[PDB]
DNA sequence: CTCGTGCCTGGTGTCTTGAATCC
DNA sequence: GGATTACACCCAAGACACCAGGCACGAG
RNA sequence: CCUGGUGUCUUGGGUG
């Protein structure tokens, strides 16, 4: 299992390779990446497992800034940060990265 | 701003529940499966979220509006203590439940794995990706003396001596830099990469011996 | 055989409590019989 | 040397013998005490006196 | 086959697709004892090698397991452990051979077996004395108690033979003290004593006149009828089945808030099962339990009316000896459930990977093998983590000082009462011991009178199915329990088969 | 004489636990549940055999 | 939960026969030998 | 030569529900 | 609700578990 | 060239 650094979702790593991140892949494009890319945008190290069943009405989800995302498992803390080159590319897309590492 | 996301009286309640130690993540998982499976049916599971903090062993927290939903979420769960032990969390305690939380080149850390477990090391540098850190370490070597290692059957610490290696068993790489048995020694110190998760950066107490040396 | 084996411990307990009750009782040089607190138990040992 | 043998020596009035049996002939030990507080808290270096 | 199938379920929404994972245990096969070296080579093990090298003389056990995969959108010989073999039994490699070849295996022909070899040490199982199951015993109670007489029974099934539960019926009220002298019962998993009339009504027989027709079979006996008088009035206000069943459920150790609509349906399980389970556990047979309950109350009052002595707890006909067979089954039962839960806990992780498990990776033979070895080596009868509260001394090192001592040691019996509790009754040589245990052979000291030894011609019943006996009784005139009325049957004899009242016969002398 | 007993039951409305008091009047066969917190009251008939768990059970069914 | 557990360990360190609650156990399963149990009984410091 | 799987060693942490008399 | 339940002595017979991480070997 | 450490906790079976 790995955690997406952008949205915090927790999925089996191969999922990040097979389908991309279900919240983020419009900008992250992990589906069409190599393993080095997936491992730079997702972390094997994370803490605080959160079942979010109702994103849009959960206060827990709003605090973690996952209220606009899909129901699923999320992490309170994701270790590592997105590589500066990917942060720069996301910013070109109007996406603002707020690190989830604390 | 994060300050605009603080909880209010209009937000759902949060209950804590006691669970079997080590089974907190499993319970969070099980709650998610139950929630998703019952979505849109005539008997939805009326919880919003559930989570478990590592720092808080043996507890799961569950977000809902009615206590009955908490009982519903846990019904039949073999990892939950049957005693009617759930407890209410105050709104003013919510955000602290979700608090997410070092390492600098030139600083000291203590190694947590391998023959160097427990040894003090200087952080020399970290990988581009950000996972493993190159450490400067006083080596524990035998110069191949009994070749034809563990932390319980290792060697004493002593700076690498390249002339001893030359005599007894070695590749020169630069000024003061040798590769000996596929490890790098510069000016007598091992430089070896460790996972950051394999070093301790906090509350290190230098020993008597370390004060004498460093 | 049962009686001898059983009632030996009954009387063994009896003797233990008796000894602890009485162990500190001594005849002193004035003829009185006293315990360790100096309480008089008999003014003259055995009355004779 | 059990509890019942202790009692027999009392009955004989052999107080001196009983003391020796339970000390010199066994686990006799020397301790130092403080004359003020009565505890065994004394630190005694005998070669430095 | 006591719990023949494991069942899982997931209601696939991730197009719902209920996928029940099921595993069925089939035939058992046994192999002769085999030594497997670190090499990997195998050979038949004979006892002399086993003693010398501190091995365990044991047989590998293989169990058929079958996988099945229900899916609805809306294996082979796995090894489970080693069982120690009793020497000279039918599964020991010495049972054959014949006198010539016994000498070559270094075995002595005077050695009669009956013991196990565990880490080179010879261990013998000591027969454990216990009280019989499925029998009613009446005892009197001491003066400073509101109870004067108690009826007691421990119910245990016939298959397996294993304990289930224990039940009591207490008669309150001292001599001219205790006012209303009513009778309440004790039920498994219920916190408080419940009056008798209430449980009669709770089983489906509610008017008084039928209740008394089930207990007392003598309408003239006014002394007995006067003692049941306060029991009727203290349970008068409970006038139908539904409020009776609910009165029970409100005490039975459950949770708070299961409502009347279901708290009845929880108590109906506590009545159908756990309460007298030796009679039957299928539905629609509550006539047998109601009739049996009346018998108990009848026996209780006969002792309270001083028409029958209280039972003698030391009467040997009320006793049983657990030997090697029954003792191993109880231990094997506990360990096989432990193996079962480890399989179940392992499937829930190995199926989330959605990978076909190779079965042999989901059966850890160390659970049974270490379990049996540990208990036979120490005598601690239970799971290792629960060594206290478990019974000690069931297995002992076989005394080989002399030949006579070996014979005595293999025929020893033990009563596990203690050293706590003085008195004399379990220690005395009771009259009914004649010809069954030795009147002379008993140890000196703390065990005196509690450890006994079987007389020379004694035997122990191996066990027999009760089903052929029922068929013989009905073929020769036994009448069912639905046809029985104390007014019509004021003289016939009751017939018991293993403690359950099964019928009545009017002419017992020919039968 | 009436029996005033505290219980460890949870009030079905305010959810405060260990705050339900049971008053059983056997002379008139009238049992009374009271909440020490939100102040509600529930009345139900009792027999001679009843106990605080008997009327608290009747209160669970009176709501549902 | 953490303060009560410190109270627990300090209690069973001195007396592990507290009535009404389970005994502290070693990993072997047998109860911990507290200081109170060291002094009482036939084999303890005083009688033994 | 690289990746994956299996085995061994080290470190951290518990839980399905199941003998009798006296003061 | 616990505490009480003879004395001494001999001798034989036993010992943590599970999970995670790292290293080595084999196969592609 | 003097000093010189080998376990415990139980359980079971026995002796007077
Ligand atoms: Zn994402
Ligand atoms: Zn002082
Ligand atoms: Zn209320």
């Amino acid at each position: 299992e790995r955690a997406c650094m952008l949205c915090g979702i927790v999925l089996p790593g191969r999922v990040f390779m097979q389908n991309g991140c279900p919240n983020c892949d419009s900008v992250l494009n992990l589906r069409d990446s190599d393993q080095a890319t997936v491992n730079e945008c997702t972390s094997s190290s994370f803490e605080g497992l959160v079942a979010v069943g109702d994103n849009e009405h959960s206060w827990v989800a709003k605090w973690l800034r996952v209220d606009r995302f899909q129901p699923g498992l999320y992490a309170v803390r994701v270790d590592g940060r997105l590589p500066s080159d990917i942060v720069a590319a996301l910013e070109q897309y109007g996406v603002y990265y707020r690190p989830r590492d604390g | 701003p994060q300050r605009l996301l603080i909880p209010t009286v209009d937000d759902p309640g949060i209950w804590g529940v006691k669970v079997r130690l080590g089974k907190e993540k499993d319970v969070v998982r099980q709650i998610l499966k139950k929630k998703l499976a019952r979505e849109g049916t005539k008997n939805p599971l009326e919880i919003y979220s559930a989570f478990q903090r590592d720092s808080f062993k043996g507890h799961v927290y569950i977000e809902a509006r009615k206590a009955e939903a908490i009982n519903d979420a846990l019904k039949g769960n073999v990892n939950v203590f049957s005693n009617n032990s759930k407890f209410l969390v105050g709104i003013v305690e919510y955000k602290d439940l979700l608090r997410p939380v070092k390492l600098t080149r030139g600083s000291y850390v203590r190694v947590k794995n391998g023959k160097f477990k427990g040894d003090l090391a200087q952080v020399d540098e970290v990988l581009e990706n950000g996972l493993e850190a190159r450490l400067k370490l006083v080596p524990r070597l035998d110069y191949g003396k009994d070749l034809s290692y563990t932390s319980k059957f290792r060697p004493a610490q002593r700076l690498f001596s390249e002339a001893e290696a030359r005599v007894h068993e070695i590749r020169r790489d630069r000024d003061g830099f040798v590769t000996y048995g596929g490890e790098e020694y510069y000016e007598g110190f091992l430089y070896k990469t460790f996972r950051l998760q394999n070093l301790i950066v906090n509350s290190i107490n230098p020993t008597l011996n370390e004060l004498s040396l460093f | 055989l049962i009686d001898t084996a059983v009632k030996t411990a009954e009387t063994g307990y009896i003797q233990r409590r008796l000894v602890k009750a009485l162990e500190d009782i001594m005849v002193h040089y004035d003829g009185t019989t006293r315990n360790s607190l100096g309480d008089i138990i008999q003014f003259l040992y055995g009355e004779d | 040397f059990g509890e019942m043998e202790r009692d027999c020596m009392i009955a004989h009035g052999a107080a001196g013998f009983l003391k020796e049996r339970l000390m010199e002939a066994s686990d006799a030990f020397r301790v130092h005490v403080c004359g003020i507080c009565g505890l065994m808290s004394v630190i005694a270096n005998l070669k430095k006196n | 086959w006591e719990e023949p199938r494991l069942i899982l379920d997931q209601p696939a929404q991730h197009d719902n697709i209920n996928k029940r994972y099921e595993i069925r245990f089939g035939k058992i096969y046994l192999s002769r004892p085999t030594m497997t070296e670190a090499d990997g080579t195998t050979h038949a093990m004979f006892p002399q090698e086993a003693r010398l090298r501190n091995l365990t003389y044991s047989s590998p056990v293989y169990l058929d397991m079958e996988k099945s995969m229900f899916t609805s959108i809306d294996g082979n010989k796995v090894h489970i452990g080693k069982v120690p073999i009793m020497l000279r039994s039918k599964f020991c490699s010495l049972r054959t051979l014949d006198e010539v070849d016994l000498y070559k295996m270094k075995e002595c022909p005077y050695d009669m077996g009956g013991y196990f070899v565990i880490n080179g040490s010879e261990k013998v199982l000591i027969a454990q004395e216990r009280s019989a199951a499925n029998i009613v015993q009446v005892f009197k109670k001491a003066a400073p108690s509101p109870i004067s007489h108690v009826a007691e029974i421990r119910s245990a099934l016939e298959k397996g033979s294993r304990l289930i539960s224990t039940m009591q019926i207490k008669l309150y009220g001292r001599e001219d003290k205790g006012t209303g002298r009513t009778i309440k019962a004790t039920l498994p998993y219920v916190k408080q004593d419940i009056p008798i009339v209430i449980v009669f009504r709770a089983l489906g027989v509610v008017p008084d006149g039928e209740i008394l027709q089930h207990i007392c079979y003598d309408e003239n006996d006014w002394q007995m009828l006067e003692m049941l008088k306060p029991c009727i009035e203290e349970g008068f206000v409970i006038q139908d089945k539904e409020v009776a069943l609910d009165f029970i459920g409100r005490r039975g150790s459950a949770a708070l808030g299961i409502r009347r609509e279901k708290r009845i349906q929880y108590a109906k399980d506590i009545l159908q099962k756990e309460l007298l389970p030796h009679i039957t556990q299928e539905e629609g047979f509550e006539t047998r339990k109601t009739f049996f309950l009346g018998y108990m109350v009848n026996r209780l009052l006969l002792c309270a009316l001083e028409r029958k002595d209280q039972d003698d707890r030391d009467h040997f006909g009320k006793k049983r000896l657990d030997l090697a067979g029954p003792l191993l089954a109880n231990l094997f039962r506990i360990l096989f459930r432990k193996l079962t839960r480890e399989i179940y806990r392992y499937m829930q992780r190995c199926i989330e990977t959605d990978r076909d498990f190779n079965l042999n990776l989901a059966v850890k033979s160390t659970t049974i093998t270490s379990g049996l070895k540990y208990s036979l080596a120490t005598g601690n009868w239970g799971e290792q983590k629960k060594a206290m509260s478990s019974r000690a001394g069931v297995s002992q090192v076989l005394n080989r000082y002399t030949y006579s001592s070996t014979l005595s040691h293999l025929r020893r019996t033990n009563t596990p009462i203690g050293r706590d509790g003085k008195l004399a009754k379990p220690r005395q040589l009771h009259n009914t011991h004649w010809g069954l245990v030795c009147p002379a052979e008993t140890p000196e000291g703390q065990a005196c009178g509690l450890v006994k030894n079987l007389s020379l011609l004694s035997g122990i019943s191996i066990g027999s199915p009760s089903e052929p006996i029922i068929n013989f009784l009905e073929e020769w005139g036994m009448e069912p329990l639905e046809d029985y009325d104390p007014a019509q049957h004021t003289k016939s004899t009751r017939i018991f088969v293993n403690g359950v009242w099964t019928g009545i016969h009017r002419d017992p002398s020919m039968l | 004489i009436k029996q005033k007993l505290e219980t460890q039951f949870t009030c079905l409305f305010c959810n405060h636990d260990n705050s339900v008091v049971c008053t059983l009047d056997k002379k008139n066969s009238i049992g009374l549940l009271e909440c020490k917190k939100c102040n509600l009251s529930f009345q139900a008939p009792i027999n001679s055999l009843s106990q605080p768990i008997d009327i608290y059970s009747d209160w669970i069914d009176a709501c549902e | 939960e953490v303060e009560q557990l410190l109270q627990f360990h300090v209690a069973t360190y001195m007396d592990n026969d507290i009535a009404g609650q389970p005994q502290a156990l070693q990993k072997s399963g047998r109860p911990v030998k507290a200081i109170r149990a060291r002094l009482k009984g036939k084999e303890g410091r005083l009688r033994g």
